[PDB]
């Protein structure tokens, strides 16, 4: 996803 | 719509039946009819003023025969 | 000794005009000795034939009725007089013979429970009047999985019918169970069947609701109100008051209103609720309800003595009143008295730093260490050391001051960095490098960098340093849990795990984000997961609470000022930064849904500052309103986890656990409100609590160590290596077998090497299967998140009971265990005998197996309505998803509703880029090298990135970790990367090859060739005392490089010099047909290269197809 690092 | 649990039973279950609109409508205005004739016979058994039972036998029968002569 | 910078001994006072320091004996004492009173503060110490007497006579039927009967709700005998006038309406209520059952009607007793309409509509059976579970005599049987609103009981007039009658339709199954169907109407799951067009549609009509599984339900027509849960509804039935599609979507507040017209200025409405013209008002004309607008013509009604009672000011108008309250109090709902404002609580942001709070007006203060300027409400900090910034690239940690002037690089060169924070006590800094996994620390000036936790970090998200007990506390993402430790990394211990609400609806799931509280001794922490959360856990593990849950769907970051004590959080999402009390309550928002992607926020006086992602920028402002916001620096790489580095930030505080560890055996930690402390064990000890002490009873599996103090225990693959990890140092005994593997790696009986996952698998590995021996696996033990089966092998803990043989002996998905487990806390659980997350319930997919997870009847009520504020309803069914999946390129709706229209959907103004098609993807996803949009847009038009610090630029333009530089392999695609190295220095700590290329310097010199050239054993002294290199059992290469013994001349080029295939060791090797053939050139040439069609050996003898065709299929 988009707010995975 | 109808007054009792019972009516409204069957009259799910006659559509439930799928049959045709004029045997189902006279299926409601014979019960309608019971309806008015149910009532006095509730009230008459509560109350216990129907010594004789005689409202009993002429709804049961007539029911009977309704549910024989609309096909259920 | 000397003062803390810019404050006071406790021993003394601080003055706040001037920061001054004071006894306190000049405070509290009426005389302002302060420059300002600071000192002396307030909150201080101060015919009559035909029928009988018994009934009531009647005209037409020629009937006569009972007294009792007339007045009762309808005409007995059809009299126009028997309801309205011949009894009082409401002088009484209808006596105890009947039953009261609403004003107009009277009931009899049993008609409450019968079910027949006999108070008139139907409230005789309303409320629990009777008949909770009605009863079935003969010829009559009962329908048991019902509830109210179907049915329970059916006559045998029904059972086995031809049409279903009961919810569940038992009554056609009973012990009939029939054969006979065709393919003229559609069939169940269950074996009934019923007609094709009772298929996906509004009605269970097969009773196992095979019918309506897996249907996809074309949307409404244009006169149809849609419900949240996918039922179409007449939009006449909108706002009649009554649920016609259960889940209450057509009868909700906003939706079903008529806002009061506006009629702002002239047109005075009276009221009775209409708007009317300003002059008609006491016009002599009475145009409104009841004397609305005419009082003869109005005056203040507040001029008697207390009538209203207007508590603080009145004043009047034409034809009514109204009091007020003088500023600091606002009137109650009351509409007459006035009540104090706690402006400290209602409105935060009046003061800077503290609020006092005084009936009426209000007093701001400053903590310690700073000095409020002239202005009246802003402090300053009045320590002589400036603030400075510190946050985390992907490779860098760098410096930043606080205006933006100076940016430096406080380090370079690591893995990733997620995380760090700092303490001030030492002057050290700590981070987590999640691609090494291992948490470090160095000083500030740069020296005696070591790293303290390398064991057991499957996925730290979030680390906090605790400057007062000297802890350290991190969350693990993967483990699903927070962790406590000493600040040398030992005494690991759990805290929390599971779910922290008394519901088990918010779980640990996403941990992310974590800030301390020593004051009260509260660890604040963040979970962006499902049913995202702010949680609070003492810091010895108790009180559990839930701090906010709505509105709230990517909490990043979070952190706590520790002078208004005001805690501060930001969504990712939702896109704010909103602050909020200690206990959650009066929140308030400081940038309205305008930031793109916030991760990290931290405050500072009176500012703020956040790393965003989107943006790849770190912004300050104004930490109330937002004003003032300026862009400080942006980087090419995300930042991560700022900091403000300052001791103001770190406030002194006495340890509860002073000069004597608490008296606790290993850990102390600071009980919740701060005041106590709590003794502790580490992971694996045993808290057997003593009469006046608590004792850490060791309790290691058999595959564990136990260290010679009983200080920590280890892994048994950690006895008897190269490293010495017990602080006693019997981790490495004199007797102790010689070390064949490399490090992290277990060691066979028999000298072969196995990775630890082959520990205890129950699949041997081992030449002598030493790895599954009895004395070893007998008490294995595994991780929180993994299940052990029977067989003492660990899956984990969501591979069971899912008809897959993940262990060996189907222990995971036995009968037994399948119907008696429990789903751990915050999970569902399935007939099936599945574990599915909370969040799997009632998502229209199948995710049990068994629909158990979807009951139509129950998904579709309220209870299961989307969050509004962040998810986003699908429109054929009842699935919700969240907003962010809205047309991204994926149906997620399951009938692709979500990606309808994407081009109405607009980009967040500064964050986003948008495609060739209408999706809105991340701007730090534009120019990044793969294509994110689904049609490359985001990467056409592109133009490369330049490299930073630490990065190195191939041929092809792209940056690559300068360590990837001179490693023996490629990464840039082509020779760019090791164009040259014979005259380049490489990274410190490595061991550079003759030809070149370096290596990490502990690979030097321990037998394997780990250069390509060998030549990091080629220069190495005599391992053993007579001489020898290598064991026995490994062969020797002539070049030093020890090799298996059984790799001798197996076709394999093994030691690099050549020395494995010489031909007199190849013809003595023992060898086997079936696995190693000898060739006619005395090479003993592998069996699998035997009709390979290569020449393995000079002549071909390999190929020739007398002795590897197929004599016998073989
Ligand atoms: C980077 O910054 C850090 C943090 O400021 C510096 O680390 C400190 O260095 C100073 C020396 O300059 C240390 O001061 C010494 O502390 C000793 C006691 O604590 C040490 O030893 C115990 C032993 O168990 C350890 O537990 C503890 O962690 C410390 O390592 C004192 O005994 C020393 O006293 C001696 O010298 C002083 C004068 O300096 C004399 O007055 C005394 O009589 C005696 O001779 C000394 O005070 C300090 O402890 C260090 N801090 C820490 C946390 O260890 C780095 O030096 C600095 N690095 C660089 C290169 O700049
Ligand atoms: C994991 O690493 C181990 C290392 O040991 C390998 O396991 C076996 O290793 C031995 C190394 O010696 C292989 O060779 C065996 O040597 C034995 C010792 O030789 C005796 O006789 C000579 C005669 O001069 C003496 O000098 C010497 O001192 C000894 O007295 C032989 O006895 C072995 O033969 C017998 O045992 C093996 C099983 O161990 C049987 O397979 C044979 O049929 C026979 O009964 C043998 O020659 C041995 O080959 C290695 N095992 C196997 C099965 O190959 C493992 O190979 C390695 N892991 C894997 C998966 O390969
Ligand atoms: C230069 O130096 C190295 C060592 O510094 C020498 O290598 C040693 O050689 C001896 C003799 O071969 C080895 O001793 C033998 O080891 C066998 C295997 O046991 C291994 O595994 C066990 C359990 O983990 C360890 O305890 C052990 O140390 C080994 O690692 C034993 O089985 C042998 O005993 C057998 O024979 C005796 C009779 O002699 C029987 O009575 C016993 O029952 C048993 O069957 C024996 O102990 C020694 O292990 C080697 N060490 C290394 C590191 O390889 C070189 O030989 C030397 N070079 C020269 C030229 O001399
Ligand atoms: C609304 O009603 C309130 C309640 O009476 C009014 O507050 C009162 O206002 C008067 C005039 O400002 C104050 O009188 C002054 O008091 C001082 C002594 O403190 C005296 O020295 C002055 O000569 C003067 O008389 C009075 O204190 C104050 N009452 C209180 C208890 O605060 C208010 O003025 C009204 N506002 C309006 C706009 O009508
Ligand atoms: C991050 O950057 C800031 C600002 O550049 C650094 O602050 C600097 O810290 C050093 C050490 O405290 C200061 O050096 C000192 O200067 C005085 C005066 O010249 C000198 O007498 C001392 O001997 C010492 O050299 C420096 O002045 C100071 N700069 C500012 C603007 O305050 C900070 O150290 C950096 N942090 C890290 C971790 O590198
Ligand atoms: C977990 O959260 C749920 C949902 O908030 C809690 O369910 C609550 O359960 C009570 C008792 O069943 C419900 O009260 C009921 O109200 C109806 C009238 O609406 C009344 O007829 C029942 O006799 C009963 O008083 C309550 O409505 C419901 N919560 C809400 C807000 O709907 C539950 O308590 C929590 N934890 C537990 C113990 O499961
Ligand atoms: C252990 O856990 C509970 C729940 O988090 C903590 O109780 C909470 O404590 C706060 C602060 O004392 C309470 O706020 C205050 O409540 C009172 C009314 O009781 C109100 O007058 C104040 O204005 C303020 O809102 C909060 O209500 C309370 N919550 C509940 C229901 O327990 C408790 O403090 C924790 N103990 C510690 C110190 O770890
Ligand atoms: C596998 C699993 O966690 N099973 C658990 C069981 O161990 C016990 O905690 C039970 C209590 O209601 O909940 C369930
Ligand atoms: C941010 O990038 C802009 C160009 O888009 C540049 O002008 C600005 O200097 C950068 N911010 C800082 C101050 O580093
Ligand atoms: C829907 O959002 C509004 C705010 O626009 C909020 O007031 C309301 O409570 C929400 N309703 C639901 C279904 O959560
Ligand atoms: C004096 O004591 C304070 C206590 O907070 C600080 O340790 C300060 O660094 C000390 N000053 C000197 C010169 O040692
Ligand atoms: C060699 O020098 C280069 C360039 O100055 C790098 O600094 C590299 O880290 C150096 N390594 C050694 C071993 O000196
Ligand atoms: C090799 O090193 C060993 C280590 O014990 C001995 O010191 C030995 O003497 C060394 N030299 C030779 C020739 O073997
Ligand atoms: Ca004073
Ligand atoms: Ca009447
Ligand atoms: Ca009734
Ligand atoms: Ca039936
Ligand atoms: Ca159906
Ligand atoms: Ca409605
Ligand atoms: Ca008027
Ligand atoms: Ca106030
Ligand atoms: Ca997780
Ligand atoms: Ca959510
Ligand atoms: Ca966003
Ligand atoms: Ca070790
Ligand atoms: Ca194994
Ligand atoms: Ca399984
Ligand atoms: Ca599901
Ligand atoms: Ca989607
Ligand atoms: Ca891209
Ligand atoms: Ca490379
Ligand atoms: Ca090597
Ligand atoms: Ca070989
Ligand atoms: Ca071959």
């Amino acid at each position: 996803x988009x707010n995975x690092x | 719509e109808f007054r009792m649990e019972k009516l409204n039973q069957l009259w799910e279950k006659a559509k439930r039946l799928h049959l045709s609109p004029v045997r189902l409508a006279e299926l409601h205005s014979d019960l309608k009819i019971q309806e008015r004739d149910e009532l006095n016979w509730k009230k008459l058994k509560v109350e216990g003023l129907d010594g004789d039972g005689e409202k009993e036998a002429k709804l049961v029968h007539n029911l009977n025969v309704i549910l024989a002569r609309y096909g259920l | 000794p000397t003062r803390p910078p810019g404050m006071c001994h406790l021993d003394e006072f601080q003055c706040q005009g001037d920061g001054t320091c004071i006894p306190n004996t000049w405070e509290c004492d009426g005389h302002p000795d302060c420059i300002h009173g600071s000192d002396e503060h307030t909150g201080c110490v101060p015919a009559s034939h035909t029928c009988r007497s018994n009934e009531f006579q009647c005209l037409s039927p020629q009937r006569c009725i009972p007294s009792y009967w007339f007045c009762d709700g309808e005409a007995d005998c059809a009299d126009g007089s028997d309801e309205p006038d011949t009894c009082g309406h409401s002088v009484n209520t209808c006596r105890a013979s009947q039953f009261q059952c609403d004003n107009g009607r009277c009931i009899s007793g049993n008609w409450v429970c019968d079910g027949d309409n006999d108070c008139g509509d139907m409230s005789d059976e309303d409320q629990r009047h009777h008949c909770e579970l009605q009863n079935c005599s003969s010829t009559q049987f009962t329908c048991v999985n019902s509830r109210p609103p179907n049915r329970r009981c059916i006559p045998q007039y029904w059972v086995c019918d031809g049409d279903a009658d009961c919810s569940d339709a038992l009554d056609e199954l009973q012990n009939c169970t029939m054969r006979t169907c065709s393919a003229g109407e559609f069939s169940c799951a269950n074996g009934r069947c019923v007609r094709q067009s009772f298929r996906c549609d509004r009605r269970n009509d097969c009773g196992d609701y095979s019918d309506e599984r897996g249907c996809s339900y074309p949307p409404c027509h244009a006169n149809q109100f849609t419900c949240q849960n996918g039922r179409c509804i007449p939009r006449f039935f909108v706002c009649d008051e009554d649920n016609d599609c259960g889940d209450g979507s057509d009868e909700q507040e906003h939706l079903c209103h008529t806002p009061e017209p506006t009629c702002p200025l002239h047109q005075f409405r009276c009221d009775n609720g209409h708007c009317i013209e300003m002059g008609r008002v006491c016009n002599h004309v009475d145009d409104c309800s009841d004397n609305s607008d005419e009082k003869g013509c109005g005056i203040n009604e507040c001029l008697d003595s207390s009538i209203s009672r207007c508590d603080h000011n009145c004043t009047d108008t034409i034809t009514s009143f109204y009091c007020s309250c003088l500023p600091g109090y606002k009137l109650m709902s009351d509409k007459r008295s006035c009540v104090d404002i706690d402006e400290c609580k209602e409105s935060p942001q009046l003061c800077s730093q503290k609020c006092e709070n005084v009936v009426g007006s209000y007093i701001c203060k400053c903590a310690p260490g700073y000095i409020r300027e002239p202005d009246g409400k802003s402090c300053r900090q009045n320590s002589n050391i400036e603030p400075y910034l510190i946050f985390s690239n992907r490779y860098y940690i760098r410096n930043l001051t606080t205006d933006g002037s100076s940016y430096s690089l406080i380090l370079q060169g690591l893995g990733n960095v997620v995380a760090l924070d700092f303490d001030r006590v030492e002057k050290r800094l700590y981070w987590i490098d999640a691609e090494k996994q291992i948490i470090e620390r160095m000083f500030l000036n740069k020296t005696n960098r070591e790293t303290i936790i390398n064991h057991r970090l499957r996925r730290a998200e979030s680390l906090a340093v605790d400057w007062v007990s000297r802890k350290l506390y991190w969350l693990d993402a993967i483990l699903d849990c927070l962790f406590v430790s000493d600040l040398e990394g030992r005494h690991r211990k759990m805290i929390a795990q599971h779910c922290v609400d008394a519901n088990n609806t918010f779980c640990f799931e996403h941990p992310r984000g974590i800030v301390l509280h020593p004051q009260r001794g509260h660890v604040y922490w963040a979970d962006w997961g499902v049913h995202a959360y702010i949680g609070r856990i003492g810091m010895d593990g108790t009180n559990k609470s839930v701090i906010i849950s709505t509105k709230i769907e990517w909490p990043n970051a979070i952190t706590i000022d520790y002078t208004n004590d005001l805690l501060y959080w930001a969504d990712a999402h939702l896109g704010y930064i909103e602050f909020s009390d200690l206990e959650g309550h009066h929140r308030h928002t400081v940038y309205d849904g305008s930031l793109p992607h916030p991760f990290a926020l931290t405050i500072f006086e009176d500012t703020v500052f956040w790393t965003d992602w989107n943006t790849r920028t770190v912004e300050k402002g104004n930490k109330y309103d937002g004003s003032g916001r300026v862009v400080l620096v942006n980087t090419t790489h995300k930042p991560f986890d700022i900091h403000v580095y300052h001791p103001y930030r770190q406030p002194i505080m006495s340890n509860p656990c002073g000069t004597n560890n608490g008296g606790c055996s290993h850990l102390c930690l600071i009980k919740a409100g701060g005041r106590g402390f709590t003794c502790a064990c580490p992971d694996d000890f045993q808290t057997v609590q003593l009469r006046d002490r608590t004792l850490c009873m060791p309790m290691c599996s058999s595959t564990q160590f136990l260290c010679g103090n009983n200080e920590k225990c280890i892994p048994i693959w950690w006895k008897c290596d190269g490293q010495k990890d017990c602080s006693d140092g019997s981790d490495e005994p004199d007797l102790c077998p010689h070390r064949f593997c490399r490090l992290g790696q277990f060691q066979c009986r028999d000298g072969n090497c196995t990775s630890p996952q082959a520990l205890c698998n129950a699949r041997q590995d081992c030449a002598d299967g030493s790895d599954e021996d009895r004395v070893l696996c007998e008490h294995h033990r595994c991780e929180s998140n993994e299940w052990q089966c029977a067989n003492k092998r660990c899956i984990p803990q969501s591979w069971q009971c899912d008809s897959v043989n993940d262990c060996l002996d189907n222990s995971d998905e036995d009968t037994s265990h399948c119907a008696s487990r429990t789903c751990r806390p915050g999970q569902f659980k399935c007939n099936n005998g599945r574990c599915i997350p909370q969040s799997w319930k009632c998502d229209v997919d199948n995710d049990c197996g068994d629909y158990s997870d979807e009951p139509i009847d129950e998904c579709t009520t309220a209870a299961y309505n989307c969050d509004n504020h962040t998810e986003f309803s699908c429109k054929t069914n009842y699935r919700c998803i969240p907003q962010w999946a809205v047309c991204n390129g994926f149906d997620d709706c399951r009938d692709n509703s979500d990606e309808q229209g994407c081009e109405s959907v607009p980009c967040h103004p500064s964050g986003d880029f948008r495609c060739a098609n209408h999706h809105c993807i991340p701007l730090r996803w534009k120019c990044d090298g793969t294509d994110d949009c689904g049609d490359n847009s985001d990467e056409e038009n592109c133009v490369p990135r330049e490299c930073s610090e630490s990065e190195f630029r191939c041929a092809d333009q792209q940056c690559i970790p300068s360590r990837w530089v001179c490693d023996q392999e490629n990464d840039c695609g082509d020779n760019s990367d090791e164009r040259d190295c014979e005259m380049k220095t490489c990274h410190p700590e490595h061991f550079q090859c003759t030809s070149g290329h370096c290596v990490p310097k502990a690979l030097a010199c321990d037998g394997r060739a780990d250069c390509l050239d060998a030549s990091d054993e080629s220069a190495c002294p005599t391992r053993f005392p007579n001489g020898t290199y290598c064991p026995a059992a490994m062969f020797e290469c002539k070049n030093h490089v020890c090799i298996q013994s059984f790799w001798i001349c197996d076709g394999e080029n093994d030691c690099v010099d050549g020395s494995d295939e010489e031909i007199h060791l190849c013809f003595n090797i023992p060898c086997e047909s079936p696995q190693r053939f000898r060739c006619d050139n005395s090479r003993c040439v592998y069996g699998h290269q035997l009709c390979n069609g290569v020449d393995d050996c000079g002549d071909g003898s390999d190929e020739k197809e007398e002795h590897c065709r197929k004599p016998t299929h073989k």
